[PDB]
């Protein structure tokens, strides 16, 4: 929220509007967008999504930013958006800038195989086990696609928001949490106490990266992609990683 | 690095194995499999000069459009994970 | 038809000659499965001269290729590139002369229409050709005895 006395956004923050009010968006993705735009030299308008957050297929119809990409209300959608076959099918995606994916975040008390099926069934273990993830996610859709039982069981353990999901992990009443690997790693690094850690080496299955939406085969397309690898090409991403992504935790281990 | 260069991969791994050379630098995909193969030798640090592999096609050929479309479909189901699991043994090392 | 080209890289490709006329071994993966295999024509250093030699090749990339082949309408015939190198720009000064030596060069030349191998993906190459989404992704590292 921008300083009311100032009346307009400050520093790195770039304006974004949400139909319901001007909100000020800033961060890693914002800086990357700014650099890409700077390199390709174009101007752009940024706003916030209302309906359905991250893109989701419900029954026949899609939701989220992807809708505004399909409705041509957005040309390109930017964010923490993960990549999947369906969305790559409907819209062309930028190359992944960061190593991420599905992953687990748990307290120091579990799955070395990490496919051990201890997750597959809670019931095999006499005490009830617990793990959950945020709904309407690429993670949840993927889960439902490959592993049904896990979805049907985890619906009870689904949580409202990442801060709240964190509330279920942190205060007890939940054992394990599952979410995006970049977010889980940054949260591993950033915690009020170093009470939370990643799973194994944090080496994630469903190895993926964050992409960016475009309409279809007709688009600025390749021009974007080049820009992206110029960003790492000059080594900026490492600096931006140290500033935005690097957490203080996990130094110790 | 230019000093004391080796001609081929086998000789380069051998030097470290022979202990002729204390360290060897190469991309992981060739190296990690060997790391599993001996375990007398180890890989260290974080992959740098990160580069992803892929199947080459001319821009003019549209089949690649399906290929990527297929590649992604192969990623989601964990087909790749099981294939790396098969071909990376992975038998003895830690 | 698809002409496919590869290079001899140990993890993702293996080379053994077909025993006499007989084709491929029933050798089995550590997880009990029979190993799949296909025929590939490639450079042989075994003979003093270098003939393009009929060979048997089996690999991760091969299993992937056949996986595609069941998924995709295509049929495949594979021969390894004559040069051991995948590819690099080289050769004469005037205008731009020749072309990068190696399997990539075969791709532009059309000797093979598609390249299946462990190839890192980079911009210098990228302008010349289309690149499939990465099946894998690795980087450089160092080996030292434990």
């Amino acid at each position: 929220d921008v300083d009311p006395l100032s009346g307009t956004c400050m520093r790195n923050t770039v304006p974004c509007r949400k139909q319901i009010i001007k909100r000020c968006c800033k961060g890693f993705c914002i800086d990357i967008l700014k650099k890409i735009a700077k390199t390709v030299k174009f101007t752009y308008d940024l706003y916030l999504v209302t309906n359905g957050k991250h893109g989701k297929k419900i029954n026949g119809v899609w939701n989220g930013m992807i809708g505004e990409v399909v409705t041509k209300r957005a040309y390109m959608a930017v964010g923490s958006l993960t990549i999947n076959e369906e969305r790559s099918e409907v819209v062309d995606f930028s190359v992944p800038f960061i190593e991420t994916g599905i992953s687990v975040m748990v307290s120091r008390s579990q799955v070395s195989g990490l496919s051990d099926k201890k997750f597959q069934r809670p019931n095999d273990f006499s005490p009830a086990f617990r793990f959950g993830t945020v709904p309407n996610g690429s993670t949840e859709r993927n889960i439902r696609n490959n592993y049904l039982e896990m979805h049907s069981y985890m619906v009870k353990f689904n949580q409202r928001s990442v801060q709240d999901a964190l509330l279920s992990l942190k205060s007890g009443k939940l054992d394990a949490f599952i979410y995006d690997a970049a977010v889980l790693n940054y949260m591993a690094g950033r915690d009020e106490g170093c009470k939370l850690v990643t799973i194994g080496s944090g080496k994630v299955f469903a190895t993926t990266g964050y992409g960016i939406a475009i309409q279809k085969d007709s688009g600025w397309k390749r021009q974007v992609d080049l820009a992206i690898l110029q960003l790492f090409g000059d080594g900026e991403m490492e600096e931006l990683e140290a500033l935005w992504l690097t957490g203080i935790c996990h130094n110790e281990k | 690095m230019e000093k004391h260069n080796y001609e081929s991969a086998a000789e380069a791994i051998q030097a470290v194995r022979d202990n002729k050379l204390h360290a060897f630098i190469w991309d992981s995909a060739v190296l990690e499999f060997e790391a599993s193969q001996k375990c007398d030798l180890v890989t260290t640090g974080e992959l740098f000069f990160r580069s992803g592999f892929g199947i080459g096609m001319r821009k003019d050929s549209p089949w690649k459009q399906e290929v990527s479309l297929n590649i992604l479909k192969s990623h989601e189901n964990g087909f790749m994970e099981e294939l790396d699991k098969t071909w990376v043994r992975y038998q003895e090392c830690d | 038809r698809l002409k496919i080209v590869t290079i001899h890289q140990e993890p993702f490709v293996y080379v053994r000659p077909t025993t006499s006329d007989g084709t491929c071994r029933e050798e089995y993966t550590i997880n009990g499965d029979p190993i799949k295999k296909v025929i590939c024509n490639g450079p042989d250093e075994t003979i003093p001269g270098r003939p393009t030699v009929p060979q048997c090749c089996y690999g991760f990339c091969v299993d992937l290729l056949i996986k595609l082949a069941r998924e995709m309408d295509f049929t495949y015939e594979v021969h390894l590139v004559a040069d051991g190198k995948f590819g690099t720009q080289e050769r004469v000064n005037n205008s731009n002369a020749a072309a990068w030596n190696g399997m990539m060069g075969e791709l532009l030349s059309g000797q093979a229409d598609m390249i299946v191998a462990p190839l890192t993906i980079n911009n210098e190459r990228a302008q010349y050709i289309e690149f499939s989404k990465p099946f894998k992704y690795q980087g450089l590292t160092i080996l030292v005895k434990k």
